RNA sequence: AAUCCGGUUAAUAUUCCGGAACCAGAAGGUGGAAUCAACACGGCAACGUAAAUGAAGUUGGAGACGUCGGCGGGAGCCCUGGGAAGAGUUCUCUUUUCUUUUUAACAAACCACACCCUGAAAUCGGUUUAUCCGGAGCUAGGGUAUGGUGUUUGGAA
């Protein structure tokens, strides 16, 4: 279910990939959801979590690795962290 | 081993007590080389104009021992 | 295909016997293969010495303890699972 | 033309490191040179440090202070990225111990 | 003996960022953050040229026969020849010129406007009046 | 929006690495001289020394003296925190011109110093004024 | 820790002589900087600056490291096109055959693989002789660092 909603969100809503794009969006406050891969470095996970709690944003720790998250996104590069600005047709924010 | 591009400071090092002798070099390409033996370094100054070299030479204090081309 | 069967063992030539070279072949392809790093996911883990597996990923640089020829062994994996279930029960 | 060692040490070793010069007298001659210096390495990541020359240990003593270090916290002992990890990890764990204390105090 | 001040020019409502004196010495052009360019004559102290047309700096030309003043406003530089001079001065100033792009009102006798990527801070004139050096602090490679 | 005036942040790069600063003004949109999302901050370079009840008044003042610094820092080099500092008297003093003319920069540094001195004496923002150990 | 050149003796020389340097340690002195906001500023940054106090205690680094295989740079030798000085050959032929045509330690200025910034990349791209690299931020644009057995002078003709 989480994979399907993530796939639909990128086809409907707004999203940014990677670390610095995610970090900038949290800084601007437009970010609504944060996806963090399983093998994200522990310091990177905590600083993103601190950014999210400042910005009052939800955080989801994706069970699969960064490769798994990128494959679930369908792009052919590994993604460690992404920020969902808008859910669009998906309801990823509620669940 | 110390090239000096400033005339005054060449003069001042010449007046300084560490200075022991000065030397004059006249190269074939017509530039004048004022070398100043000091305690630790040898300060040399290259001048392209003869009359500036001459006025510099008379500007050296008399007590300094000046030697011509070796 | 330069060599149909011998593979990496072609350096040893005709010596040491067929079976005594085939088991080296399986072990040697394991030993020199590149493994996916558990911490960064980049395929940058390579053996350093017997038991040492270093990640050359810029920013990861993590060293690992593992098997002599392969990063993870069956015995270590079984031990990790049994210890995990024992701790959860305890 | 051929050269000989200036010192009484034959057997080119690490200390018997030599160079060829041509003298003002038109002579091919050896020049005995010292080994090369090393840039100081980072304490945490092991990368060489940026902003310091590569000199032998005692030759570091002739430099000025600012020529051997970098103006930053841990500068000259840790790389910039290593220091940045030190700072963020320090702050984040400090916030945790505060939040754990606030959790357990009630 | 540059003794105590005896003549005071007033009329600028803000900081006067830069002021320059013409080679003739009878004209003093000043400007500042208000953007108002004021030309004063030293002999009597009037402000005959009140036309305003932030003013970083302004400097006269070295040629007396071509009294052209260059003013740096933000990133734009104006080559202004006020009509206060005799007419032949205006004609003589034109033939001097008539990266940075060039373009060609209460006596708004504008001649050439130069636009620069950064806000010009310092202005310098060559002795022959053909070279203009504009310096800005923000940029590095093309600062000057 | 988490980088707002009055928010305490940590400088992670530069000479003042690991120093606690207060967001004085955010220009996240950018500028001609700074095409990135910078923010001008005021912080502490030399933290006031620890004080003891046994110490005399002259040393209490001597250790309580604090040396501030004003700097424009990139967002990526700033680490925002949950702490907030009330920047009274410190609302309008910084502008692009205040950096251009150092006389306004020097005046800003002096005003920032006297505000930090008074706030430290008042005993507010204890976390802001204690040095961060790393 | 720190020395080079030229020369000299019947026999010694990186040791003597002439010239030119360098290192270690010691003391106060001149000049400059910081300082009553005691312990400097600049750059977003990597970091820079002629300076820019730091006891005890702790910690890091240099010293400090195998082997083979190509690839790139440098220096010396080798090769080579003219010039100039002598010398070889010349019955004939050879604008030619040969020798010479040099520049040390040291001081000074200058000189782009790691890193930083902007940026967000699938028509995936960059790139090596050798397929490694990238949403953990590629290419690209602009920087920072390392700076000699390189360059320009001084030495030094």
């Amino acid at each position: 279910t989480i994979n399907s909603k993530l796939a639909l969100t990128m086809k409907s809503g707004k999203y940014v990939l990677g670390y610095k794009s995610t970090l900038k969006t949290l800084r601007s406050g437009k970010a609504k959801l944060i996806l963090i891969a399983a093998n994200a470095p522990p310091l990177r996970k905590s600083e993103l979590e601190y950014y999210a709690m400042l910005s009052r944003c939800s955080v989801h720790h994706y069970s699969g690795n960064n490769i798994d998250l990128g494959t679930a996104c369908g792009k052919l590069f590994r993604v460690g962290v992404l920020a969902v600005i808008d859910a669009g047709d998906s309801d990823i924010l509620a669940a | 081993p110390r090239q000096i591009s400033d005339i005054k400071q060449f003069l001042e090092i010449a007046r300084r007590k560490d200075a022991t002798s000065a030397r004059i070099k006249k190269n074939t390409n017509k530039d004048v080389k004022f070398k100043l033996r000091c305690s630790k370094y040898l300060y040399t100054l290259v001048v392209a104009d003869a009359k500036k070299a001459e006025k510099l030479r008379q500007s050296l204090p008399p007590d300094l021992t000046v030697t011509e081309v070796g | 295909k330069r060599t149909k069967k011998v593979g990496v063992t072609g350096k040893y030539g005709v010596r040491y016997g067929a079976s005594l070279r085939r088991d080296v072949r399986k072990i040697e392809v394991q030993q020199h293969s590149r493994y996916q790093c558990p911490f960064c996911g980049r395929n940058t883990v390579k053996r350093t010495a017997a038991g040492i597996w270093c990640c050359n990923g810029k920013g990861c640089k993590k060293v690992l303890a593992g098997g002599a020829w392969t990063v993870t062994t069956a015995a270590a994996t079984s031990a990790r699972s049994t210890i995990r279930r024992l701790r959860e029960m305890v | 033309q051929r050269v000989t060692y200036r010192r009484r040490l034959a057997y080119n070793t690490r200390s018997n490191r030599t160079r060829i010069i041509k003298t003002p007298g038109n002579n091919i001659r050896y020049l005995h040179i010292k080994k090369l210096g090393t840039i100081p390495r980072c304490g945490d990541t092991g990368v060489p440090l940026q902003g310091i020359p590569a000199l032998r240990p005692r030759e570091f003593a002739r430099l000025s202070h600012n020529k051997k270090t970098v103006q930053r916290a841990y500068g000259g002992c840790l790389s910039a990225n290593a220091v940045k990890d030190r700072i963020v990890r320090a702050f984040l764990i400090e916030e945790q111990k505060i939040v754990k204390q606030k959790l357990k105090q009630l | 003996f540059p003794t105590r001040c005896t003549n005071v020019f007033i009329g600028h409502k803000g900081r006067v960022r830069c002021l320059s004196v013409h080679v003739s010495g009878n004209w003093l052009a000043s400007g500042g953050d208000d953007g108002v360019l004021r030309i004063w004559e030293v002999m009597t102290g009037r402000c005959v040229w009140k036309c305003s047309l932030i003013i970083q700096s302004l400097a006269w030309g070295p040629l007396s026969d071509s009294p052209v003043l260059a003013v740096a406003v933000d990133e734009t530089v104006y080559f202004i020849t006020p009509p206060i001079f005799s007419d032949e001065q205006i004609e003589a100033s034109k033939e001097l010129f008539t990266s940075a792009i060039w373009r060609r009102l209460h006596g708004g006798i504008v001649h050439a406007t130069v636009s620069t990527p950064s806000s010009i801070k310092s202005l310098s004139w060559h002795r022959r009046g053909d070279y203009l050096a504009t310096s800005s602090p923000t940029s590095s490679s093309q600062a000057v | 929006k988490i980088l707002k005036p009055g928010k305490v942040a940590l400088i992670t790069r530069g000479r003042f690495a690991g120093k606690k600063v207060v967001i004085l003004q955010a220009i996240d949109q950018g500028s001609k001289s700074h095409p990135f999302g910078h923010a001008v901050v005021a912080g502490v370079e030399r933290y006031p020394l620890k004080v003891t009840k046994s110490m005399g008044a002259k040393r209490i003042a001597r250790r309580s003296r604090v040396k501030p610094f004003i700097k424009v820092v990139n967002y990526n080099h700033l680490m925002p925190t949950r702490y907030a500092l009330e920047l009274d008297n410190l609302k309008g003093l910084i502008t692009a011109d205040t950096f251009k003319e150092p006389t306004q920069r020097s005046a800003a540094r002096k005003t920032v110093k006297k505000t930090f001195e008074e706030k430290y004496q008042s005993g507010k923002s204890a976390w802001f004024f204690t040095p961060l150990r790393f």
